[PDB]
């Protein structure tokens, strides 16, 4: 459930990144949100995360506004969002199952229950034999899968993924994009970010470009 | 007496002069004493215990021994200076 | 109480995976522990060996059979009338007479004593409390005021020349003290503080993806207090090592005095007094150099 | 060449700026770590100037028999120094060193009847320092026992072997301490260059993976090892400066006791720059240990 | 010159990357090795570039032979690889300047013409006003064309490229693309290994494939 008023995003050098974005999507479908190098796509997943405040503006997530939340339950939010990141950001120092697993001891599940739904999130993505491995040997293709199945475990009731399919070739990409969209039968609101054009010209849910934060 | 007064005068003197010698061997001990103490600050002075305390103990103990040895000298004396005067005037009155 | 063993079972691979580097820090931890160490069995050993040793100053009180006999012996009544003193054993008539033709070389000369005006000295000590200054000085009129003597001298002044060298020796011993504990705890706040700087990017992405504000601290205070215990116990069994390599050469010191000594180790509850101080200054150095790590991340 | 040198410092002094609270904090921890050999050498040089009030640890006292006048004694004390291991000898004697007794000691000096004085001075025989011990004591006394009419033989060493057993004793506590503090010198450094390269292990990483030289990775290192070395140093020697203040006060009571001019005579100029470049040498050393160490990390 | 007769690289897990490559380069050619997530494609740069010898096989670059190569000679054999990487190896903690003018330190350039060969640089890449900032705090997207910029300067011999338009968009990666198409008039090979087929689909080069370690091409 992600619906933005007129929010303005500025860093601290001056520079803005959104000047004015406002649109509304419904619980539960997918977007396809694009735009050129100097657009503010992964800011714009950023803001909805909480993890870099929105400065002027008014944003809402399911029914509370997170524009003046304190810290302690600022990290509350993001354990129901399925992020990955511009750099696939890991735990170097321990091992792929460690590392897919960690939400999963953070949110308190019994360790009877963690290995059968990291495996089953291994599966959807191909991460078998290089399992129990660490993420210094793993090649980018591998580590840019292994946030993605970071995050889709413990069912996310909202999903973003800025530029998956990057460091993936066309042949799977095809096939994690209906990954995706075989999450998105049951309620989940997704907000896949990419570049490329024409591996998303084949569907159309909320295909939509930002330049400089202008939409229309 | 007369003559054996004058004997026996003479054995007193000598056992006198003993005592005389025997003090200045109390005063050479002394010394050597009253230098064993002698030190200019330094660490002999602490050292341990028991022969510290011993070696004050002992020119204390020298203090009031050769004071002692000032009366010693005057009972004695007390016998030198009367009871010769008194032979040599006996003997000058009978002859 | 094992819900997380995660953090437990975590913070032992980073200990793992660079052992020759967790080694010689614990080697520094228990180096820079091990002076504070020695230097404090030093002081308990010679504070032990000022109980026995280091005598107090000497009062000498003239109290001759010329003037009586009996007030000699019943001086000791009323010289207990001034408080301060705790030994009050006197020699008896023989010991004058004999230490003097035992140790003075001069017994042959006194066979012709006839009558015998040497004194006793008094055995009259004060206690710790009252030392230096004019203390001594203070008590000089009731001793003087104090009947059945002849005469008193002041026969030492090396007692204050004693308690200014020791006074100079307590005061570098307690500059030294506390700048070794400062020591101490500098290097347990620094050789830990590099160890969560090294892994910023285990706090980064802990924090970015959903946690806990304790979840983040969970494998980092104890491996500070780990780090702090292993550099405390390397500590305590490298120390012993320094006792029994001083054990012999003390021995040689016990003879030349006459009596034994012996060398008291560290007892059962100041070695966990060290190990649970060392554990908490590893476990606040951790927890101080997270929790302002963690406030870098939420701009 | 100089051009590399000067971007290396500047790399350093850069890495140094940033984090203020951490460059002083490890500027700070090398200090106090080296702070303590320092007052341990002032407290080792105090007692070395302690020397000129230590002690002559032979008082031998060796006289002739009596009426031992003139030049008749002082042939005697002339040949008793003129051994190899006695070479000065004050010769006082006849009745002003007599007159020492009268006014220092007191007592009584019976001269209605002492007419001549018996025993004019002993010896006064001070030797040069103590080798001349117990073990080599009875060799010394058999080349004075040979001259005969000396009735003075004795040698009653009060001071036994005590305060040696003592000074043994200082000496071994004190070098088995300094030699941890030296180590503890070479290791605190050893371990807060080290970590602070194990923090930048990320800038080796990329400086190999791209086209750079083996000598141009580790200078930074070095030049960053010797300015925390010599940080390090300064501020101990401030440090020392400030306690060399604050003892002065504590020497003027001591002082009082003894009526003697003594100064604490600290932080000589010959020793401060020694300790500085000893320190830059420990800190390049551990720079090139670390450096060493991630380099064969990155190898093929 | 540069050829690869049959080599491969073993690995401490046990898999294996390459098994038997055998394919040959001219000075100043292009090349489009591509394949799935899994083959050969950044590993066969490591290889070119130094950093991971083979397991088996020997290796010969420019004219001289690279593979068994002593510690003290493979720096002085990396500064003319323009070697561009799948993630930012960028010096953090450092601006974007100097980022871009180690290289020309390494290569012991002067102080006055550094400055307009490292601004002409960002400048051909488009990434001039981005000069002053670090990039923690510069976007995911440009921190490749940092990337770029830092593997385009003191003209190296030959230019190795492991996937950039990864965080790039539609539009630019065909101007970062025509970036080394001038560099074709040079002595310089270019080993672009990407993902996507749209950019190449347009274009008339080499192909080369990668599929499970094997290659041919
Ligand atoms: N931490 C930051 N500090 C300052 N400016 C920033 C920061 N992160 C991003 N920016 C600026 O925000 C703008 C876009 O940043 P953003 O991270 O949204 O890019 P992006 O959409 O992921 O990039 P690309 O499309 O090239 O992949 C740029 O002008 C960039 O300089
Ligand atoms: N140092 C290493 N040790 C062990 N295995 C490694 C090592 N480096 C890479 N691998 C593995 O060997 C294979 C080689 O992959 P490579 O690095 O060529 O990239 P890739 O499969 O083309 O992927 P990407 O999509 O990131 O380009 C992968 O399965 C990788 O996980």
């Amino acid at each position: 459930m992600i619906r933005f008023e007129h929010v303005s995003k500025a860093y601290l050098g001056g520079r803005q990144a959104l000047q004015g974005v406002t649109f509304h999507m419904q619980p539960g479908e997918m977007a396809f949100l694009t735009g050129h190098s100097g657009a503010g796509k992964s800011t714009l997943l950023k803001l909805i995360c909480g993890i870099e405040r929105p400065s002027a503006g008014k944003i809402w997530f399911s029914g509370h506004d997170i524009t003046r939340l304190k810290n302690r339950e600022v990290p509350f939010l993001r354990r129901q969002i399925g992020m990955i990141f511009q750099d696939h950001h890991l735990l170097m120092d321990r091992t792929v199952y460690d590392n897919v697993a960690i939400p999963l001891i953070i949110a308190g599940a019994s360790g009877d229950d963690i290995r059968r739904r990291v495996s089953a999130a291994l599966d959807k993505v191909g991460l078998l034999d290089k399992a129990k491995n660490f993420p210094i040997q793993l090649s980018g293709g591998e580590q840019q899968r292994v946030g993605i199945a970071r995050a889709v475990v413990n069912k996310p009731a909202v999903l973003l993924a800025d530029q998956p399919t990057g460091n993936l070739d066309d042949a799977l990409s095809e096939g994690i994009l209906r990954l995706f969209e075989e999450f998105n039968r049951v309620g989940v609101t997704v907000l896949m970010a990419t570049h490329d054009i024409n591996l998303i010209s084949r569907r159309s849910y909320r295909m939509l470009t930002l330049s400089d934060g202008h939409l229309h | 007496q007369l003559n054996k007064q004058i004997d026996e005068m003479n054995a007193s003197i000598a056992k006198l002069e003993q005592q005389k010698a025997a003090q200045e061997r109390s005063l050479a001990a002394q010394l050597d004493a009253a230098f064993r103490q002698g030190e200019h600050t330094g660490i002999q002075l602490i050292l341990s215990g028991e022969e510290s305390q011993r070696g004050q103990r002992l020119q204390a103990y020298f203090g009031y021994l050769n004071q002692a040895r000032q009366e010693t000298i005057a009972q004695l004396k007390q016998t030198r200076e009367e009871v010769a005067m008194q032979r040599a005037e006996l003997e000058e009155k009978q002859s | 109480n094992e819900q997380v063993r995660y953090a437990f079972h975590g913070a032992l691979q980073d200990l793992k995976s660079k052992p020759f580097a967790t080694f010689l820090t614990v080697m520094v931890i228990a180096i820079s522990l091990t002076l504070p160490s020695v230097c404090y069995m030093v002081y308990k050993n010679v504070n032990q060996a000022a109980t026995q040793y280091y005598p107090s100053p000497q009062i000498t009180v003239y109290l001759q059979k010329t003037l009586d006999d009996d007030a000699a012996a019943g001086v000791v009544a009323q010289l207990q009338a001034e408080q301060g003193v705790e030994k009050v054993n006197y020699l008896s008539r023989e010991d004058a007479l004999g230490e003097f033709r035992n140790w003075s070389g001069f017994g042959g000369a006194l066979d012709m004593l006839e009558e015998n005006p040497l004194p006793a000295v008094a055995v009259v000590i004060p206690k710790l409390d009252f030392q230096g200054t004019e203390s001594l000085n203070t008590l000089r009129d009731r001793i003087t005021q104090i009947n059945g003597i002849d005469e008193v001298r002041m026969d030492d002044s090396w007692f204050a020349r004693l308690a200014a060298l020791t006074g100079l020796v307590g005061r570098v011993s307690a500059m030294i003290g506390v700048l070794m504990v400062a020591a101490v705890f500098l290097v347990i706040g620094n050789s830990v503080r590099l160890s969560i700087f090294a892994r910023r990017d285990s706090i980064n992405v802990q924090k970015l993806i959903g946690a806990t504000d304790g979840f983040i601290l969970r494998p980092f205070l104890y491996g500070g207090a780990l780090l702090g215990f292993s550099g405390a116990l390397l500590s305590l069994i490298l120390s012993e090592i320094l006792v029994l390599r001083l054990s012999s050469a003390v021995a040689e010191v016990a003879q030349v005095f006459g009596t034994k000594f012996d060398i008291n180790g560290l007892s059962f509850d100041e070695c966990l007094l060290l190990l649970l101080v060392c554990s908490m200054i590893g476990w606040v150095a951790a927890w101080l150099a997270t929790v302002q790590h963690l406030r870098h991340f939420t701009p």
